[PDB]
């Protein structure tokens, strides 16, 4: 019960530096370098995603 | 007239020579946004025991989350340690008994905010009593309060029942 | 400049077998008390690398293909090894790279190069007074175009003979990724006869140099000594590697130093802890 | 009657914090108008300065330039800018001679000594020598190209 | 520089759609009635200005851009400059200068 949960949450966390797709899992840096219109494309991806 | 041309050319070689720095004043045990070279992030700076290798500047956990990070500038090992967050409990009784609401904290103490802290966190608008009764409003750590005596809400240890030798 | 040394004698390449040499440490993360997977250029563990020394009657300076990424280990008494020279052409005709130590700082540029046949520095008369100062430069005839310059800081070098065992070890990781050249160098002392020992080292970032050419072939730097083709070599033996993308599992401690390195492709054992992320094998 | 989570708590940040490293081992740009000669029109020399930081807020605001004007890039601009390589030309031209440095330009010195190309990104640099090269008698160590 | 996420001297001085913008954009080639003579001072334009317009936003502040410190006190000069600006219009313009 103990290495269930530890491994459901350690994955759920490291989901988190996963693409999904976008240019990259930050979502500042997405905000930092694509436009307004880009960004929002890329940003979907992570939310999706996550 | 003495003339000096400064020729800027960005060729496909990589960039070195670049204006100058900031680096402002530091803060400590505090919730604040700070940016580190190429990283940045939100959380509370406190200097640990820890020591990273003089060539590895910044550190990361199981999670690939960095915990700490060293100072740009001057030498020192600073954890990083997120800001204070947590769930919202509202404990209050029913409409129709009375309109006196307690609100509590999870995994926090005191600092936002009859201001009494428990082993679930903050909870406020609430007294604690020492005599133990039978559980109402179900809190944690074997923690429950309900609506009594004039009146008002009160924190108390739940009880297993009366004893029977 | 055209002249090539008489004692030079040409040999096969012989091979050799490394134990774990080719870790280093990726990147400049910290971690303690876990085991991280990374894949990145690296030197398979129980692989094959090349023999070749440098002696008064066969002395070996070939030209070798750099290709993504190799591993060089030297073992060392008088710091026989003076450099290396990265050049796509090695020529004039394109830029070429020089790192090379003078006993004095670590000079590194990038120029419009002439290239020699035999590069090498002689040192002559030691007999009394020990000597060991460079004299001749046979590296290159003339160099403009400089687009890069870099100098380390000022140091001394022992270029003293020794006898017995040798005394210096120097194991470098020669790569190019985005441009960018990476250096990460380890020193220990060993007890050796031939071949590599058996152990484990993590070596650790020199410098970075952000130069940005293509490197498709490189030597290494030798000094020669006599009491230009009459020169002799001491006794010396130097090694080559080539890296592969290969995924190693890197234990740190405590401490936040490897304590040891796992090939996920050896042996099916290997690859059961890689399946689990884990050394402990169930 | 119960307790109901109606939210969850965030502290937000109060300030914002900023740190790195020192300005230290910079290019001394300072000492290239500085230097006591400069080359003539047609020696002018080429400095090539890389691998260093560079601040251009004490030569604008130290006041020490007859003229200052830049093409292509702003001028406060330049300290969130980095270059790669940045060529530091340096001569000694007339003061009505100054007019013709600049992209697609015309005349003697621009011409038949040195000009500017109409990409050109640089700035320009200019104050009066008549302090130090102009002396009793007169100067001829600096010279130029009148024919090509 | 008219359309949304664009930036540009347009949409970062002047006029500024916003990102949800919706709507039709049309243009036409004026260029044999508007352009007259050396140019049209009837229609200008806000070249520089302090920070970024928000779009449906008209700011008519003919305030001195002052990139310096030396007071402009509504008067050009060293790092003084008049915003508002015309734009140059002419029958022999290329395409891209045409109205």
């Amino acid at each position: 019960v103990v290495n269930q949960n530890a491994q459901a949450l350690n994955t759920l966390v490291k989901q988190l530096s996963s693409n999904f797709g976008a240019i990259s899992s930050v979502l500042n840096d997405i905000l930092s370098r694509l436009d307004p219109p880009e960004a929002e494309v890329q940003i979907d991806r992570l939310i999706t995603g996550r | 007239y003495r003339v000096v041309v400064l020729s800027f050319e960005l060729l496909h070689a990589p960039a070195t020579v670049c204006g100058p720095k900031k680096s402002t004043n530091l803060v400590k045990n505090k919730c604040v946004n700070f940016n580190f070279n190429g990283l940045t992030g939100t959380g509370v700076l406190t200097e640990s025991n820890k020591k990273f290798l003089p060539f590895q500047q910044f550190g990361r956990d199981i999670a690939d989350t960095t915990d700490a990070v060293r100072d740009p500038q001057t030498l020192e090992i600073l954890d990083i340690t997120p800001c204070s967050f947590g769930g919202v409990s509202v404990i209050t009784p029913g409409t129709n008994t009375s309109n006196q609401v307690a609100v509590l904290y999870q995994g926090v103490n005191c600092t936002e905010v009859n201001v009494f802290q428990t082993r679930a966190g903050c909870l406020i608008g609430a007294e604690h009593v020492n005599n133990s009764y039978e559980c109402d409003i179900p809190i944690g750590a074997g923690i429950c309060a309900s609506y009594q005596t004039s009146q008002s809400i009160i924190a108390y240890t739940m009880s297993l029942g009366a004893e029977n030798s | 400049q055209c002249v090539n040394l008489t004692t030079r004698t040409q040999l096969p390449p012989a091979y050799t077998n490394s134990f774990t040499r080719g870790v280093y440490y990726p990147d400049k993360v910290f971690r303690s008390s876990v085991l991280h997977s990374t894949q990145d250029l690296f030197l398979p563990f129980f692989s094959n690398v090349t023999w070749f020394h440098a002696i008064h009657k066969r002395f070996d300076n070939p030209v070798l293909p750099f290709n993504d990424g190799v591993y060089f280990a030297s073992t060392e008494k008088s710091n026989i090894i003076r450099g290396w020279i990265f050049g796509t052409t090695l020529d004039s005709k394109t830029q070429s790279l020089l790192i090379v130590n003078n006993a004095t700082n670590v000079v590194i540029k990038v120029c419009e190069f002439q290239f020699c046949n035999d590069p090498f520095l002689g040192v002559y008369y030691h007999k009394n007074n020990k000597s060991w100062m460079k004299s001749e430069f046979r590296v290159y005839s003339s160099a403009n175009n400089c687009t890069f310059e870099y100098v380390s800081q000022p140091f001394l070098m022992d270029l003293e003979g020794k006898q017995g065992n040798f005394k210096n070890l120097r194991e470098f990781v020669f790569k190019n990724i985005d441009g960018y050249f990476k250096i990460y160098s380890k020193h220990t002392p060993i007890n050796l006869v031939r071949d590599l020992p058996q152990g484990f080292s993590a070596l650790e970032p020199l410098v970075d140099l952000p130069i940005g050419i293509n490197i498709t072939r490189f030597q290494t730097l030798l000094a020669l000594h006599r009491s230009s083709s009459g020169w002799t070599a001491g006794a010396a033996a130097y090694y080559v590697g080539y890296l592969q993308p290969r995924t190693f599992l890197l234990k740190y401690n405590e401490n936040g130093t490897i304590t040891d390195a796992v090939d996920c492709a050896l042996d099916p054992l290997s690859e059961t802890k890689c399946t689990l992320k884990s050394f402990t094998v169930e | 009657k119960g307790i109901y989570q109606t939210s969850n708590f965030r502290v937000q940040p109060t300030e914002s914090i900023v740190r790195f490293p020192n300005i230290t081992n910079l290019c001394p740009f300072g000492e290239v108008f500085n230097a006591t000669r400069f080359a003539s029109v047609y020696a002018w020399n080429r400095k090539r300065i890389s691998n260093c930081v560079a601040d251009y807020s004490v030569l604008y605001n130290s006041a020490s330039f007859s003229t200052f004007k830049c093409y292509g890039v702003s001028p406060t601009k330049l300290n969130d800018l980095c270059f790669t390589n940045v060529y530091a030309d340096s001569f000694v031209i007339r003061g009505d001679e100054v007019r013709q440095i600049a992209p697609g330009q015309t005349g003697k010195i621009a011409d038949y000594n040195y000009k500017l190309p109409d990409d050109f990104t640089g700035c320009v640099i200019a104050w009066n020598s008549n302090n130090l090269d102009s002396k009793v008698g007169g100067n001829y160590n600096y010279r130029y190209r009148l024919f090509r | 520089q008219i359309a949304p996420g664009q930036t540009g001297k347009i949409a970062d001085y002047n006029y500024k759609l916003p990102d949800d913008f919706t709507g039709c954009v049309i243009a036409w080639n004026s260029n044999n009635l508007d352009s007259k003579v050396g140019g049209n001072y009837n229609y200008r334009y806000r070249l520089f200005r302090k920070s970024n317009l928000k779009p449906f936003e008209r700011d008519i502040s003919t305030e001195i851009y002052q990139a310096g410190s030396t007071p402009c006190n509504g008067v050009q000069g060293f790092n003084c400059y008049f915003p508002l600006q015309s734009y140059g219009f002419q029958p022999t313009n290329g395409v891209g200068y045409q109205p």
